[PDB]
């Protein structure tokens, strides 16, 4: 659709056209004629007594397509007037047949559950990699793989934070005059391209390192040796460097292609698969890991509330995976539209935000071996 | 010191009955699981009984089970083997033999040859 | 006939018992009842020695207060700078079921030993720099629970098989056999001018022996079950032992008899290492329930703990200069405590 | 993904209002 | 056998039984007297000033 | 200078940090097993398969001697006796005769007609009252106990058991060690040999191998109870207290020697076990094909009683794993490797709190 500055621009040109158009207009020379005029609206050519002078509905318009017949008027009266409006020094001015005939509503629905989300999310993680970080009896591989999963939830609801801020900027009063009076405004900036692609790659960096952590699980599970420095050094590799691999490759194509808005808007939904597609693929291997450490849970419990065992270990690996992004993943955003898009983006955005919260409560704080060094510790504490 | 001394082993008729007593001296009694432990002529050293710290648990050999009553009496220091129905393959010399360690469920060694918390034994002949 | 040599047995052990009884004029804790307490010993971890991937058994300071060997069932032998907390040398061994280590008192040589029945010598001063093995002494039928060095030729072992064994290590051969404890003897420790040893066994009775005569000298009864550890009290007239029944126990060689039980009622599991402090006034001792509690010897009072192991103590040392403890661990450790 | 989804979203609507608030200012006379 | 082992119990208890044997309370004050003679050269007793002590 | 000398000591402890971190890429990857059984479980052939496939069955000859050496010295002391023992039968039927002649043979090879002519020998009751006087001439201690074992020696496929290189002298190590992989993975297994039977002390060293293989003989019932005594030692080790993470590998050895006595009527298994009289066989037993009910019945009654230990006290931290086997079975390294594999599954869904 149309942004303040193709409408801003366009308006410019047609103040050339009418500013230089007013001087080559020729004058009717005749008694009580009205001065042409533009109003900031309206290009009002000169006007014969008494008539309603009838300039055409402007093209600068955002929704001029809609009405590409239309006439504004104005009443240029006998006596040598434009006509007064009731009680007004401004001439009166009809103008509804050039008008346009809640989203965001739903929106900001939307914007508050997932910032009391992530802040929950982000004050849980604090604690939760503090505690790891703090007992050295806790240090092995897989709480390695558990603090860099952390700081991959942490880092996407600062910049979740940050976007939610630079929006509110990008669209400010002051910036909104910047803009009509053509001066330079946050949305020209580089500063401005960096904090969205930042956020491509937290967004895209936490999906891989709930791959990581698939994949470690994985490992384990699938019973024959791996190297312990080459493997971990490997699991940092990926869940950090494949994400750039991505992110910095499709922001070649919209600074060079797509450079409009700050890069906020997906309008050539091609360009949208570069960041989206690669996302996909860890989603849909994290799937398919789920499916057999649930598959190895269950010959388990054959041997050894059977229900009940298998449902606590279903529910708390749905956050250390991601598992909750298979539901809606396939409905793309390019064929979701209507209720369908309210519930994709409302189970997505919600879950996402309280799982980094979900992860620090069962993976830190209900976890026993964590339980275990807060106990030995305060008896520790009662020698004092 | 540690002494385990057995009492009330003669000279029985097939069918008869006879009973042991193991006077327990030099730890706490009540804070060991107490054994019953045989031996045959010609054989080894074979767990005929056990019993726990407080008399709860109590298990028996297969072949003595519905004849031999283990009990113990804690504040008397003593361990008891109430043997009934007494077959000639019950002749042996009957040990009374502690287990190694206070508060322990598992109970090791009380059958092993030179095994030091054991008492010097009676002689039961059917 | 066997029956009167029970009962003779039985007479010659109420003539001890009794001799023994009127030595008792007075308790230890009677006589003690006026000292001043030592108050609430507070020691810290100061150095932690990372290195070792499996449990620890043992350890043993240098007399230089400065090194220590410890040996892991990973099959390592690692000699530590206590100050640096540099790994000087790690030695693989043959076997990785290793039970006991010691250091010799000159620095040169290091042994160890375990489940291979083995004692294994390793030269710390080749001329190449390497270490290698010196010697192995072949010759226990049950595994080795405790060794230390005479000096560089000559060695003491204990051993699952009974006995204790004094070794000639340039000759390998087993220059005295000592016979007479009846369960595994566990723990060892040598008299201050080493002309006497001690020796805790399996069959709750600590034995004093004599190095060159080669004879038990005085037996030790009292506790009730597997005697774990052992100590010599600084000045060789007294001992202390540790046991499965969740007490130590403090023996004097000239009264014949155990002068102090160090226990609490809370306390229910086996001390696995006793050492004193270098006045002897602190006994340190190791426990099943990952602490060491520190004793007043002579109050039978706890002093203090030194708690932070997440496994279970296996040994403990005082430097010869009584500045710091060491304690190794299950949780494959050694910590460094002043 | 969902942030991209959401942002795009709302940096499209927000686009367009400020147009209708530029053309508003224009009609007050600017 | 089990005779020759216990003639050898009864041997080593005759040697065991004549030894002279000082008083408890007289033990008790060697060991008591120790540990005074003693106390300023415990480290772990009475703590050191944190200048000689090497683990600093 | 103290720093010079320092530097020196760092590079010293780093070129250690570097190999102490490739030693303990190797440890990591290893699983140790600690073999267990009672004395005649059929462990020590179950060894001895595991090695051809990849030193105590070495030493079957010097076990050969001793059964030979006794049987000579015997019947040539029978002589020396004030009253020479009349043997039971007149004749030697040449027994006596081929004993007579083996003497001092260098390297005899023990044919099938050797041990036959001894083993009549020793069942003839001339024989058998020459030994209560072979207390009075010197003789080996170990006469009676292989003298009785002629018929397990017979056989080619004889691997002595422990307490056969226990009566005899032979056992000098400790620890043997046998070395194996399957699918590429390494294994570790450590056999106790040369330790006496007090074990209390020296088991705590297994306290973290990845299983315990505990081989059973499930023949031995009717030593009155070998089995009894087998469950007393797993009952002991399944409750010890440093022993209570370590899982443990259960091989019921004597498949094909139980099942020969069950048909026999060799067996009255309900005389040393009483409950076995009410037992039935449970419906999830899935027995081998061509297999007698009377053999699933006794064969899953001494599971049971393992089982019944290990139910109690197991709590969801070590598991019990037990297999009906025989000695020689070649599918056996297999069913350790894949125990071991269940164990590490099962420890790391511990860590991840799924299981």
């Amino acid at each position: 659709t149309v942004s303040l500055w193709e409408t801003v621009q366009k308006w410019r040109e047609y103040r050339r056209q009418c500013q230089r158009s007013l001087t080559e207009d020729p004058p009717p020379a005749t008694d009580l004629f009205c001065n042409r005029t533009f109003d900031e609206y309206a290009c009002w050519p000169d006007g014969e007594p008494g008539s309603f002078v009838n300039v055409s509905c402007p093209w600068y318009l955002p929704w001029a397509s809609s009405v590409p017949q239309g006439h504004v008027y104005r009443f240029c009266t006998a006596e040598g007037l434009w006509l007064q409006k009731d009680n007004s020094s401004l001439p009166w001015r009809d103008l509804s047949e050039c008008e346009e005939s809640s989203p965001e509503e739903q929106l900001l629905f939307l914007y508050i559950i997932y910032t009391v989300g992530y802040a929950l999310s982000f004050s849980a993680l604090v604690i939760a990699s503090a505690i790891l970080l703090g007992f050295r009896h806790l240090h092995c591989t897989r709480n390695y793989i558990h603090l860099n999963l952390f700081a991959s939830f942490i880092l996407r609801a600062l910049s979740v934070f940050i976007k939610d801020a630079a929006l509110k900027w990008m669209y400010s009063t002051a910036a909104q005059q910047h803009q009509w009076d053509g001066l330079l405004s946050y949305q020209d900036s580089l500063s401005c391209r960096l904090v969205f692609l930042l956020m491509q790659y937290c967004v895209a960096a936490n999906y891989y390192w709930l791959l990581v952590e698939g994949v470690y699980l994985y490992t384990l599970l699938a019973f024959s040796v791996f190297s312990e420095q080459w493997i971990f050094r490997l699991y940092v590799s990926i869940g950090w460097g494949v994400p750039l691999l991505f992110v910095v490759p499709w922001g070649i194509v919209k600074y060079l292609y797509e450079d409009e808005g700050c890069w906020t808007r997906n309008s050539n939904m091609n360009y949208w698969l570069i960041i989206r597609l690669p996302i996909l693929f860890a989603i849909g291997v994290n799937f398919l890991i789920f499916v057999r450490v649930i598959c190895i849970v269950v010959s388990k419990l054959k041997a050894n509330d059977i229900k009940c065992r298998l449902a606590k270990s279903t529910l708390t690996l749905i956050p250390l995976l991601g598992t909750h992004e298979v539901i809606f993943a396939f409905v793309m955003d390019e064929h979701a539209r209507g209720t369908l898009r309210f519930i994709k983006l409302f189970t997505e955005l919600s879950f996402t935000s309280f799982q980094g919260l979900m992860v620090a409560i069962l993976y830190c704080f209900v976890n026993n071996e964590v339980q275990l060094e807060f106990r030995k510790s305060w008896e520790r504490w009662r020698l004092e | 010191q540690v002494q385990l001394q057995e009492s009330g082993g003669g000279l029985v008729q097939p069918g008869g009955s006879l009973r042991l007593s193991c006077a327990a001296s030099g730890f706490t009694f009540s804070n060991y699981k107490m054994n019953w432990v045989r031996q045959a002529p010609g054989k080894g050293l074979e767990w005929v009984s056990d019993i726990s710290q407080s008399g709860a648990s109590i298990s028996y050999t297969g072949s003595v089970k519905g004849r031999f009553t283990i009990s113990r009496d804690n504040a008397k220091n003593t361990l008891y083997l109430q043997m009934n129905s007494l077959k000639p393959e019950d002749t042996a010399v009957y040990y009374c033999a502690r287990c190694p360690a206070p508060f322990t469920r598992d109970c090791f060694d009380v059958t092993s040859t030179t095994y030091a918390y054991r008492g010097q034994g009676t002689q039961v002949t059917v | 006939e066997l029956d009167q040599l029970r009962q003779e047995a039985e007479q010659l052990k109420n003539q001890i018992r009794d001799a023994r009884k009127a030595c008792a004029d007075a308790t230890l804790s009677q006589i003690t009842n006026n000292i001043d307490p030592v108050g609430r010993i507070q020691m810290r971890t100061r150095r932690t020695l990372r290195g070792h991937l499996a449990k620890i058994y043992a350890m043993h300071w240098g007399t230089d207060s400065r090194l220590l060997v410890s040996a892991s069932q990973d099959g390592k032998l690692i000699i530590w700078d206590s100050y640096t907390t540099n790994k000087v040398h790690a030695i693989p061994l043959r076997s990785s079921w290793v039970m006991t280590c010691a250091y010799a008192p000159s620095g040169n040589y290091v042994a160890c030993g375990g489940l291979d029945n083995i004692c294994s010598i390793y030269n710390l001063k080749t001329r190449e720099g390497n270490v290698r093995v010196s010697r192995e002494l072949a010759g226990h039928t049950g595994y080795l629970s405790c060794c230390r060095f005479l000096d560089d030729n000559q060695i003491v072992t204990s051993s699952g098989d009974t006995t204790c064994a004094l070794w000639d290590i340039e000759t390998g051969q087993q220059t005295t056999t000592f016979t007479g404890h009846t369960g595994d003897v566990m723990s060892l420790s040598l008299a201050p001018d080493t002309r006497l040893f001690v020796s805790g066994a399996c069959d709750a009775s600590a034995k004093l022996w004599d190095v060159r005569e080669g004879m038990c000298r005085q037996t030790f009864t009292g506790h009730e079950s597997d005697i774990n550890a052992i100590c010599f009290f600084p000045n060789g007239n007294a001992f202390a032992t540790g046991s499965d029944d969740a007490t130590c126990r403090l023996f004097d060689l000239r009264a014949d008899q155990e002068l102090m039980t160090y226990s609490h009622d809370n306390i229910i599991c086996g001390i696995t290492s006793v050492s004193f402090s270098k006045s002897g006034r602190l006994l340190l001792a190791g426990y099943d329930d990952f602490n060491c509690n520190v004793w007043d010897a002579l109050k039978a009072d706890r002093a203090g703990v030194l708690a932070g192991h997440d496994n279970r103590v296996s040994c403990l040392g005082v430097t010869d200069d009584g500045m710091a403890v060491a304690t190794g661990s299950w949780d494959s450790f050694l910590k460094i405590w002043n | 993904h969902a942030e991209g989804t959401f942002t795009s979203d709302v940096s499209s609507y927000l686009e367009g209002q400020a147009a209708k608030e530029f053309i508003a200012w224009l009609v007050k006379g600017r | 056998a089990s005779i020759a082992q216990a003639r050898k119990l009864v041997e080593q208890l005759k040697m065991e039984a004549n030894i002279d044997r000082i008083k408890v309370s007289k033990a008790a004050a060697d060991l008591m007297a120790y540990c005074e003679a003693h106390a300023k050269e415990d480290p772990l007793l009475t703590p050191v000033p944190a200048s000689e002590n090497p683990f600093r | 200078d103290q720093r010079n000398e320092e530097k020196a000591q760092r590079e010293a402890n780093k070129k250690i940090e570097k190999q102490l971190q490739k030693d303990k890429q190797v440890y990591r990857a290893t699983h140790r097993l600690l073999l267990l059984g009672a004395g005649e479980s059929g462990k020590n052939t179950i060894v001895k398969q595991m090695r051809i496939l990849h030193e105590k069955a070495t030493k079957v000859q010097d076990i050969k001697n001793n059964l030979k050496e006794a049987i000579e010295t015997i019947v040539a002391a029978m002589s020396n006796l004030v009253p020479p023992v009349e043997l039971a039968n007149p004749e030697n039927q040449f027994r006596v005769d081929y004993i007579l002649s083996v003497m001092n043979v260098p390297d005899f090879d023990f044919p099938p007609e050797f041990y036959e002519h001894a083993k009549a020998l020793w069942e003839d009751e001339g024989v058998r009252a020459c030994y209560e006087r072979s207390n009075e001439y010197q003789l080996i201690d170990c006469a009676q106990y292989f003298l009785d074992k002629i018929d397990v020696i017979k056989q080619a496929d004889y691997v002595p058991s422990d307490q056969d290189l226990l009566r005899c002298r032979v056992l000098t190590s400790g620890i043997f060690e046998t070395k194996f992989q399957v699918d590429k993975v390494n294994f570790h297994m450590f056999d106790v040999g040369a330790q006496r039977d007090e074990r209390r002390k020296w088991i705590q060293c297994f306290n973290d191998v990845t299983a315990i293989i505990f081989v059973v003989a499930s023949s031995s019932y009717n030593q009155t109870n070998r089995l009894q005594a087998a469950l007393k030692l797993f009952d002991s080790i399944w409750n010890n207290k440093w022993l209570r993470d370590t899982s443990v590998i259960l091989f019921l050895n004597k498949q094909d020697l139980l099942a020969e006595k069950v048909l026999a009527g060799k067996s009255k298994i309900e005389d040393y076990f009483p409950e076995f009289a009410r037992y039935t066989t449970p419906e999830d037993a899935t027995p081998e094909p061509g297999e007698d009910p009377r053999v699933t019945r006794a064969k899953y009654f001494i599971r049971d009683e393992f089982l019944r230990i290990s139910t109690a006290s197991g709590d969801g931290r070590h598991y019990c794993y037990p297999h009906f086997t025989c000695a020689v079975d070649t599918e056996n390294i297999r069913r350790v490797f894949n125990d071991c594999r269940d164990i590490i599954q099962r420890m790391h869904l511990r860590q991840y709190e799924l299981l």
